[PDB]
RNA sequence: AUAAUAGUAAAGAUGAAAUAAAUAAUUAUAAGACUAAUAUAUGUGAAAAUAUUAAUUAAAUAUUAACUGACAUUGAGGGAUUAAAACUAGAGUAGCGAAACGGAUUCGAUACCCGUGUAGUUCUAGUAGUAAACUAUGAAUACAAUUAUUUAUAUAUAUAUAUAUAAAUAAUAAAUGAAAAUGAAAGUAUUCCACCUGAAGAGUACGUUAGCAAUAAUGAAACUCAAAACAAUAGACGG
């Protein structure tokens, strides 16, 4: 067979430097273990400094912090500060009461 | 005094670094200072750090973050492999060239205001170059600056009525120009980001000047041939070039006309074989990466 | 009521655009440039939305004692 | 100055009393009102000791009398009934 | 006090989707300006599908015209507006939230503040100085 | 009319509940596995069982406190095991 | 005091409550 | 103008409780002339097509297959009841249009029904099933449940 | 008095720029006491106390 | 719960059972109570309490500036508030559920489990002032060695971290302690209040006060005994 699963091969980006270890399975496993959604902050409005309570009439943004059934995600999952989690949950509950979410 | 000596000590010479020792993102340049110990000191676990490195370590190169921690260990990784990437680049003898034809950053050139005609582009870059700034510390750039700029109102309420009164009575299209120049002229004396942290040129990867020819017993070398590896068996998606792994760098390989038949045959194991490449040019991007362009020299 | 009828027509008109919040539309500086100009120029500013400097210079005989000064210089 | 503090407290007492008359079950704010009235008594008691002339002038202008200041006051249920705080 | 009304009007006629919304905004706006109030802005939000099928006055709805109305009035007038909205068969859902004016007199609608435009002056100055 | 006929597809799926899967005609047992994952990530089976019998508020509060402690305790345990493994790798 | 000791007070309270219920009943018939 | 009742899809509903399993097969009937009626608004038309009427065709419990008392709520009772349903759907020529499966609760018959439909017993019905969903009814507060049993 | 400051200050600035002297001005010379209608009389009708405070503070 | 619809013959319950055109499914209508995720009761509140949304009114934070000039602390008596249950009126009554009447279990079963389910649980206006009303730890002030983690304010810049000062929490030094342990107090000190003086009798009796009432507060003595209690230790035992 001339095919390998993507999970068993690492694609080295262009312009990056590499070591021989980057072709091993240890690199594959190490990349899975340390795979965190750290790029969310730059794409996370609520981790930017905006007040989540100003989005109570924008269900599309709020729908990014609820599960498929509408259950607000725990702070352990959203990664927000206590204040933003508190404000975001209020926004979602207000949005639900208005008839938008 | 002891404080003076400490400031000049070899440990002080290493700049503070808390960057992750285990980083799984894109690596474009070295992030940690390589520490080396001599064989005699390695035999005694001596590295010039606070504590002895565990005897299990057989490498003579490491990178560290903290001399000591609350866990009573040193935070270190026994690797020094970014030095071999630099030395392999030196062996390829390809000077780094500017794709924009800019002045050489390692020479003290006499520059002029040719690019200074964008005073309003960069004077406001100080407040507009805030891509990743706090929502309130960036807002402190609005009141703190406003007061500083508002303290020059009297100076600009007299200079403008003494050097360009016509514009004040005709149009503000030129007044705005006199404003951008005024602040810069009154800011060049100031020190706003007087130290620039941007990478300077190659960043230290190569100090080789373009122009020199490589003499060899078989005559002057006209094309540099370097062994490499093809990573993918299908060109980079959306790009007309494949990717190769040459000397610790990932390059874009351009083929003469066709792709060798070993590609289809090998498939996803194409990286298992070594091909010969020719390094066309090497460029440096602002992210601090090296843009190496190669050519898959095939036996013919 | 006259202003109300004009506003309703101008906002609920087919030509008018409505905030449907279906996509992250793309494009601060504008409002930051008006501030910078009103801080440096002050009374002698060209911004439509000026600061209290202009109203202060008026009641302090500055915008008038400078207009005459400039005109006298032109003479 | 104690006279100014008493006057400033008087304004808040008048406002808070109006609130209580419309929210007779708001015990949290009734407690706040009681404490504020007792605070005003305390400041005026000091004023009587410090500057008696100002003291008598101040209480006359505020509509109070010496008894209202010196006597122990708890704003209890009997007070609400003897002065018809809530009306009927 | 500054208030922000968000109303979900019924779209009875598919040919005139923005008809009851215009008639309703005029009714609400007239109440505000005839009782010492000021209407600061009227931001239409367009036809949107309701998150579920909703009911009102023995009728069912699956879509509504969304509109926002930022207005200044007294508390008594604000309650009168809310009472009229809760009774009008056209209105499916209505919410009035106070916008604090303690720190600044000119606040934009939450929709605009969410986009970084904190005051109506910032919105107007971006339509004159740059448009 | 046809306007109410050609706009029913989105409308039908616009009022989704989030507890539905489009079956993969090839592997139909993989779609039931996906649905089960939704149930567990929204705690549907747990909530249903917890709603069968009434629990006093004090008991509810006790159980919520203990569960949180065990969750946090496990996170602290894993952090210490990671340090152990890292320390072992470096020869400590 | 421990549960063991609390149980002695519990028994005394139960017997007092039992006696007062008994007395109440009598008053009802005798009334 | 004329009743034109037609089947659009079938709903296979399963209620899996602790003591029994109920399986209902239904048809989503659509009068294809509803839009041809007079005095019909765009809202009424869209509201009629968003909740189409349903007609029950097959109704089964575990007691219809002879399982009695405590055996009704077991895995084997559900597996056989699921088979009988998948058979009655083929014996009634109701395997022409797409089927939507709706599961309600998490008793012991929920995993038996799934096994009987992804296996040999449901190799004909599974080919028509287009959408699976869960319809477990939860309460946000709501009525007070009975007291905990002391056993 | 339906007359408003803005309107009155718009007549003292139009009459002073057009030459018209309707009796309204004489009345306006009594409503405000401004007998003389010049550009340096409207500036003294619209003076704000804040301006005086700003100079006392500098002293 | 009621009605409609097709569709049927069992359904429901339990350890297993049995007591009382259905169950299930899709619609429509009505009613009462409750408040899923977020969530940590984090935080807030004097305590009791407090987490679906909005509004009105009231109260609540930090720093700075100015001001008052010891105006403070504590607090007998007193006052106010005070879970659940309970009671007095008028409404409400879906679900739950003392009692009662039945079904089971058992040698018996005035129980644990099941059914029917009254008071009650709900709202309005009141009475009453009790809980393991608990941190089983009164309030205030001065002070003492560290670390970690959050939070807040401030400062800086080569702009995102760094440096400061407080608060909270966790683990500790010292100290204290019968020990378990406490840890900024259960430490070093000062001030004020409440309370205790062997067990049992007893928070009982009698009287008194208060309450529509249940009761609440106050609160003994005789007789009898040489006991009685706490922390910790080693065992034995544990369905
Ligand atoms: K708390
Ligand atoms: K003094
Ligand atoms: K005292
Ligand atoms: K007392
Ligand atoms: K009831
Ligand atoms: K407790
Ligand atoms: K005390
Ligand atoms: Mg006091
Ligand atoms: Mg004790
Ligand atoms: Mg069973
Ligand atoms: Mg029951
Ligand atoms: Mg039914
Ligand atoms: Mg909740
Ligand atoms: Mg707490
Ligand atoms: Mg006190
Ligand atoms: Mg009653
Ligand atoms: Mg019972
Ligand atoms: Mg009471
Ligand atoms: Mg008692
Ligand atoms: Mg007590
Ligand atoms: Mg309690
Ligand atoms: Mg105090
Ligand atoms: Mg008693
Ligand atoms: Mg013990």
């Amino acid at each position: 067979t001339k095919k390998i699963d993507q999970s068993l091969s690492k694609k080295l980006p262009k312009g990056t430097i590499y070591d021989p270890f980057d072709f091993s399975m240890g690199r594959i496993h190490l990349d899975r273990k340390y795979q965190a959604n750290k790029n969310s902050n730059r794409n996370d409005i609520m981790k930017s400094g905006a007040n989540p309570l100003e989005f109570y009439a924008r269900p599309r943004i709020l729908s990014r912090y609820v599960t498929s059934t509408g259950r607000i995600q725990h702070r352990d999952i959203t990664g927000l500060s206590a204040k933003n989690q508190r404000r975001l949950s209020k926004a979602i509950r207000r949005c639900q009461a208005i008839g938008l979410m | 005094t002891l404080a003076e000596l400490l400031g000049r000590s070899r440990i002080a010479q290493v700049a503070n670094n808390h960057k992750p020792l285990t980083y799984t993102g894109k690596k474009f340049h070295p992030t940690h200072q390589i520490i080396e110990t001599k064989p005699s000191t390695l035999y005694r676990q001596e590295w010039g750090l606070k504590s002895a490195i565990p005897s299990k370590i057989k490498s003579r190169y490491l990178v560290y973050n903290d001399l000591d921690t609350l866990e009573r260990i040193t935070t270190f990784e026994p690797r020094g492999g970014t030095q071999w990437n630099r030395l392999r680049f030196q062996e390829m003898g390809v000077p780094i060239v500017s794709n924009i034809g800019r002045q050489n950053p390692f020479f003290k050139y006499i520059s002029r205001p040719e690019d200074e005609s964008h005073a309003k582009l960069s004077l406001f870059k100080e407040m507009k170059g805030d891509t990743d700034i706090s929502p309130a510390a960036m807002k402190k750039r609005l009141k703190k600056i406003t007061a500083l700029i508002r303290s020059f109102q009297d100076e600009f309420k007299e200079w403008l009525v003494e050097n360009h009164p016509d514009e004040l009575k005709l149009n503000s299209n030129k007044l705005e120009d006199y404003v951008v120049k005024f602040l810069n002229k009154k800011l060049e004396t100031k020190t706003n980001k007087k130290f620039n942290t941007e990478i300077i040129g190659t960043g230290g990867l190569s100090y080789s000047l373009p122009g020199k020819l490589k003499n060899s017993p078989n005559g002057v070398i006209q094309r540099t041939v370097v062994p490499g590896r093809i990573l993918n068996v299908v060109k980079e998606n959306n790009d007309n070039k494949w990717l190769a792994a040459i000397g610790g760098f990932v390059a874009d390989v351009v083929f003469f006309q066709s792709p060798p038949s070993s590609f289809n045959s090998m498939g996803d194991f194409i990286r298992m074989k070594t091909f010969l490449f020719e390094i066309l040019e090497a460029s440096m991007e602002k992210n601090g990466s090296v843009s190496m362009h190669a050519r898959l020299l095939e036996p013919q | 009521e006259s202003q109300l009828l004009k506003k309703i027509d101008k906002v609920f008109n087919d030509e008018t655009e409505e905030f449907t919040d279906a996509y992250d539309v793309t494009s601060g500086n504008t409002t930051l440039q008006t501030q910078i100009n009103n801080a440096i120029m002050g009374s002698l500013s060209n911004e439509k939305f000026f600061d209290i400097s202009l109203v202060d210079s008026y009641l302090n005989k500055d915008l008038k004692n400078i207009s005459n000064k400039i005109d006298s210089k032109l003479n | 100055s104690s006279e100014v503090q008493a006057a400033c407290m008087t304004v808040r007492i008048q406002n808070m009393a109006n609130h209580i008359k419309e929210h007779r079950k708001d015990f949290a704010n009734t407690r706040n009102l009681r404490i504020l009235v007792q605070q005003r008594q305390a400041i005026l008691r000091y004023l009587k000791r410090d500057n008696p002339e100002k003291y008598y002038w101040t209480i006359q202008k505020l509509g109070l009398n010496d008894a209202a200041i010196t006597d122990e006051f708890n704003m209890d249920r009997r007070y609400m009934q003897d002065y018809e705080f809530f009306g009927d | 006090m500054l208030y922000e009304l968000i109303g979900l009007v019924r779209i009875t006629n598919s040919n005139a989707p923005k008809l009851e919304a215009k008639e309703l905004s005029s009714t609400i706006g007239k109440l505000i300006i005839q009782n010492r109030g000021v209407v600061r802005d009227i931001v239409p939000m367009g036809i949107r599908y309701l998150p579920k099928i909703m009911k009102k006055d023995q009728e069912k709805h699956f879509r509504a015209y969304h509109f926002l109305m930022l207005f200044d009035s007294s508390a008594a007038v604000q309650s009168e507006i809310l009472r009229t909205l809760k009774k009008d068969p056209r209105v499916i859902r209505s919410s009035i939230v106070k916008v604090d004016l303690d720190k600044q007199l000119d606040r934009a609608s939450s929709l605009h503040r969410s986009l970084g435009k904190k005051s109506i002056l910032e919105l107007v100055n971006e339509d004159y100085q740059s448009i | 009319a046809e306007i109410a006929r050609s706009s029913v597809e989105n409308a039908q799926m616009r009022f989704n509940s989030g507890k539905s899967i489009i079956v993969n005609k090839n592997n139909p047992a993989e779609s039931f596995k996906r649905l089960n994952r939704i149930m567990f990530e929204n705690n549907i089976p747990g909530d249903k069982r917890s709603q069968r019998f009434y629990m006093k508020p004090g008991k509810v509060a006790e159980l919520k406190r203990s569960q949180r402690h065990r969750k946090e305790f496990m996170m602290g345990f894993k952090r210490l095991i990671e340090i152990v493994k890292d320390a072992k790798r470096k020869g400590y | 005091d421990s549960v063991m000791r609390k149980r002695k007070k519990k028994m005394k309270k139960h017997k007092l409550r039992k006696r007062r219920k008994r007395e109440k009943a009598e008053r009802r018939k005798l009334s | 103008y004329k009743p034109k009742e037609e089947v659009v899809k079938y709903i296979l509903h399963g209620k899996f409780t602790k003591n029994n399993t109920h399986l209902t097969f239904s048809s989503v009937v659509e009068d294809k002339n509803f839009h041809k009626n007079k005095g019909l608004t765009y809202n009424d038309t869209m509201l009629y097509y968003l909740n189409l009427p349903q007609k029950v065709k097959i109704s089964l419990s575990t007691g219809c297959l002879g399982f009695r008392k405590a055996a009704r709520g077991e895995y084997e009772a559900a597996f056989q009841t699921s088979g009988r349903m998948f058979e009655l759907i083929k014996e009634k020529n109701m395997l022409n249009k797409d089927i939507e499966v709706v599961m309600d609760d998490f008793g012991k018959g929920r995993a038996a029904f799934i096994s009987a439909l992804v296996g040999k017993e449901g190799a004909s019905v599974v080919k028509k099933v287009v959408k699976i969903s869960d319809a477990t009814k939860l309460k946000f507060g709501g009525v007070r449940s009975p007291k905990m049993r002391r056993l | 008095e339906k007359t408003t400051l803005l309107r009155d200050i718009r007549t003292i600035q139009d009459a002073l720029s057009s030459g018209s002297t309707p009796k309204e001005l004489l009345e306006i010379k009594q409503r405000y006491g401004i007998q003389d209608f010049s550009q340096e009389t409207v500036r003294q009708l619209l003076q704000l106390d804040i301006s005086g405070l700003e100079v006392n503070l500098e002293k």
